[PDB]
RNA sequence: GACCAUGUCCUGUAGAGCACUCACAAGGCUAAAACCUUAUGAAACUCCGAAGGGGCACGCGUUUAGUCCGGGAGUGAGGCUG
RNA sequence: CACCCCCGUGCCCAUAGCACUGUGGAACCACCCCACCCCAUGCCGAACUGGGUCGUGAAACACAGCAGCGCCAAUGAUACUCGGACCGCAGGGUCCCGGAAAAGUCGGUCAGCGCGGGGGUU
């Protein structure tokens, strides 16, 4: 063994409570941990950034229910 | 008795068995306890019987011990949970099994292993519940089982357990 | 099982585009089809068939497509969205939509 | 004792135990007082003992089990390399969780019966009575 | 045709008057009939198999489909994505002929001491039925068809009750 | 700036649990997988799940640092304790 | 939101779901009804689908009862831990302050809010 492979720093980049610019990223993921409220739009590995510039929320049901909203 | 003693209060290096609560939809009561005494009692009643209690204000309280939360590194008692007893079949206890006698597997087989030392079941009574259970074993062979199905159940009791359920059972030698 | 409208009300996140959607129920031809915004709880032009008659279902349909147009022009309304239900686009359902839009 | 198939290595650690503080299936039995490892071997010695007290017997439950490797590196070799290849299994005993629960034996019977039992072991024991039990 | 209608109408008010229902729809209904060939016991090159789907074709006025094999690889030859039987269901006029043609006159009768000796139990709908072999017919000829594979057919029909089971064959022109 | 307080969001550790995966303890049941009562461990198990911790905003409060731009560097062998 | 009830479509996002079950009927919905064709089945008008009344509330669906199941779930007590301060050679553990679960008991629920329309008391 002693084999390894990079950190891919993924996250919740923009954390609710936080103003976003356009194109902002605000969560990275392998998939959809996030699921993307109104406002933002998910890209190609599944990392969804604004589309609108404004606040940064959080719906939140959880267990797959996860969804990130910006507000104007 | 009991005393109040509400939030967090230190207890006495006399246990004064703290941490108790008696409760149902009613009112939820307070902790102190008398340590040794406690014990000297629970033993005797050992879940299968209510005390009442009288904490300055509330001069009696029926309850049959619920539960008990005893220290693990110290063999130990701690916390005791309680239920207030509304009378006419509610209650549901868990009774003592007891066995009787020589079993046919006892003259000349081998072991009498009692698989559940106490089954729980609802009590008819609310003020009156069996304090054991002596079961007839003497008429079983070796390698037969005595199931819950046939356990007597005085004045009407019902029973809160699989009726397939093997409870004493004979057991070859080695 | 019937997860062609599940999926169909899925695919309408384009009410994030602002249009209206156009709900359609060939049931028993009850073809109610109500105009919704959904973001208040709230729907803005029935077109029930209580006693329009016009005949055989797929042109009452067409009947009911028409009248709904002025129904909701009257309002002040022209985007548009056919959420189909689960039925297909098919004709009974499809001359609804070709009269709707014939007079927006 | 040994696990039968599994996956390969460990770690280790300690903290107060959370399964098995009360006996059940027994009359009496034997409780630890010091966290430790056991291996399978001191099991072992535990019911060939206690087998020797029991004679025509069949009264010992063993509610402990090696679920943990653990892997001594070889004879005379500078660090370098892994956890050689696992040398014997043990078994985590945080205090206050049960061994050992006997039944059908008289108090003094099972008493010495534990009193050997406890002597092959690397750790202070006791033996309880059953009684504040839900 | 007409004849099975008949006898369709005449089950409905047997079974109203051993049983009544407040609805004639309540009453016991003949659905589908299905008939699976499984030539997984002489899977063959495409030749065999073509001419058994075209055998059940010829029987029926219908196409057979081929059910596929599912990813299951095995000890017993199997595969991946392959051939594993043929299926035919029938439902309409297509269907009830086939039990006319199985009640009455079309009935090779080849053997029969009395009806298959019954299988459904718990008696909502599924019949099934087997044939161990297909000499049962004049649209074969023996010689050139000498191979011999047997056949499944389950007949489904509604029924909420066990002994209501008995009403899709003793009123239907079968044994019992 | 910095600490500290409020608001908010994100986390899968300690613990704890078997609901899936591996393991595993006594029996009942049975062509034994399965199943039930009882009983357990888990870095690559999680029905759960703190304390804390990080980002934002405020300052609703005490403080004095910070940021960038230009000149010069050295350092890139660490040691202990908890 | 005059009172109920039906068809639909939302918010919610198992305290709303399951099962047992009873009411429902041409008002609504639902099966049955026929198929050369619109249209379709990798075979079947089963599914889409097109042409309709009877018939029937059978099934499905709606709505009530329902605490067997699931779902939620305290208080209390712990586990653990931020800071402080300690003991044991060691595994390990204690104390002061404050935050504090998980499991279980007690107990809670077979929901709750809109919008448009259809038919009722005529
Ligand atoms: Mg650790
Ligand atoms: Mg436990
Ligand atoms: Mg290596
Ligand atoms: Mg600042
Ligand atoms: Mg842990
Ligand atoms: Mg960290
Ligand atoms: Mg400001
Ligand atoms: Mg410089
Ligand atoms: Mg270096
Ligand atoms: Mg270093
Ligand atoms: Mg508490
Ligand atoms: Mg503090
Ligand atoms: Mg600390
Ligand atoms: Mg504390």
């Amino acid at each position: 063994n002693g084999r390894d492979s990079n950190p891919k720093y993924l996250g919740v980049k923009k954390f609710g409570g936080e103003v976003v610019k356009a194109g902002n990223i605000l969560v990275r993921q392998r998939g959809t941990k996030f699921k993307a409220g109104q406002g933002v739009g998910m890209g190609r590995d599944h990392t969804l950034f604004a589309l609108s510039d404004g606040k940064v929320v959080f719906i939140n049901k959880g267990k797959g229910a996860r969804f990130i909203s910006i507000e104007a | 008795e009991l005393t109040a003693k509400p939030r967090t209060p230190k207890q006495k290096l006399d246990e004064s068995m703290i941490a108790a609560v008696a409760y149902n939809k009613e009112n939820n009561v307070s902790f102190a306890l008398d340590r040794k005494a406690f014990d000297r009692a629970f033993r005797q009643q050992s879940t299968t019987g209510l005390f009442d209690i009288t904490v300055e204000g509330g001069e009696t309280f029926p309850a049959l011990v619920k539960a008990v939360q005893m220290d693990k590194r110290k063999r130990a008692p701690i916390h005791v949970d309680f239920y207030m007893v509304t009378y006419g079949e509610p209650v549901e206890v868990s009774v003592p099994v007891h066995t009787t006698g020589r079993s046919q597997g006892e003259v000349q087989g081998g072991l009498v292993d009692i698989v559940v030392h106490n089954l729980q079941i609802v009590a008819p009574g609310p003020r009156r519940i069996p304090q054991e259970l002596v079961v007839d074993v003497t008429k079983m062979n070796i390698g037969d089982h005595i199931t819950a199905g046939d356990i007597k159940l005085p004045e009407g009791c019902t029973l809160a357990a699989d009726p397939e359920l093997t409870v004493v059972s004979v057991l070859p030698p080695r | 099982r019937r997860k062609l409208r599940t999926r169909r009300k899925v695919r309408t996140t384009t009410a994030a585009s602002g249009r209206l959607r156009l709900s359609v129920y060939r049931s028993s031809k009850h073809i109610y089809a109500q105009i919704i915004d959904d973001s208040r709880g709230q729907t803005l032009a029935a077109a029930s068939s209580a006693a329009l008659k016009s005949g055989n279902k797929t042109d009452t349909a067409a009947a009911v497509g028409k009248a709904l147009a002025a129904a909701a022009a009257e309002k002040g309304i022209k985007q548009v969205v056919f959420d189909r239900g689960s039925y297909k686009y098919h004709g009974r359902v499809k001359a609804l939509a070709d009269a709707a839009r014939e007079g927006g | 004792k040994r696990t039968k198939f599994r996956k390969q290595f460990r770690g280790r650690m300690t903290g107060d135990a959370k399964g098995g503080d009360y006996v059940a299936f027994g009359d009496y039995g034997l409780i630890a007082m010091e966290p430790a490892w056991i291996k399978s071997n001191q099991i072992e010695a535990c019911r060939i003992v206690m087998s020797r007290h029991f004679r025509r017997g069949g009264k010992i439950y063993i509610r402990i089990f090696p679920d943990k490797p653990v892997t001594k590196k070889p004879a005379e070799t500078r660090m370098g390399k892994g956890k050689g290849a696992v040398e014997y299994w043990v078994s985590v005993v945080k205090p206050g969780r049960v061994m050992f629960e006997v039944a059908g034996v008289t108090e003094e019977q099972a008493k010495e019966a534990f009193r050997l039992a406890g002597h092959k072991l690397p750790i202070q024991t006791k033996m309880v009575k059953r009684e504040v039990y839900d | 045709q007409q004849l099975k209608t008949k006898y369709n109408d005449q089950v409905r008010p047997a079974l109203m008057q051993q049983f009544g229902y407040s609805s004639v729809m309540a009453v016991p209904r003949i659905e589908k009939i299905v008939v699976n060939e499984g030539l997984g016991s002489s899977k063959e090159d495409s030749k065999a198999i073509d001419k058994a789907a075209k055998e059940l074709a010829l029987i029926t006025l219908q196409k057979p489909i081929i059910t596929k094999a599912k990813k299951s690889i095995s000890n017993f030859k199997l595969r991946q994505g392959m051939p594993v039987g043929i299926k035919v269901t029938l439902r309409g006029e297509r269907m009830y002929v086939f039990l006319e043609k199985l009640i009455n006159i079309g009935l090779p009768r080849i053997r029969d001491f009395r009806g298959i000796n019954p299988n459904a139990f718990d008696g909502r709908g599924n019949y099934n039925l087997g044939i161990k072999e297909q000499l049962i017919f004049p649209e074969i000829t023996y010689d050139m068809v000498d191979k011999t594979r047997g056949m499944d057919i389950t007949i489904v029909t509604t029924a909420k009750t066990d002994e209501e089971a008995r009403a899709l064959l003793q009123s239907m022109g079968l044994p019992f």
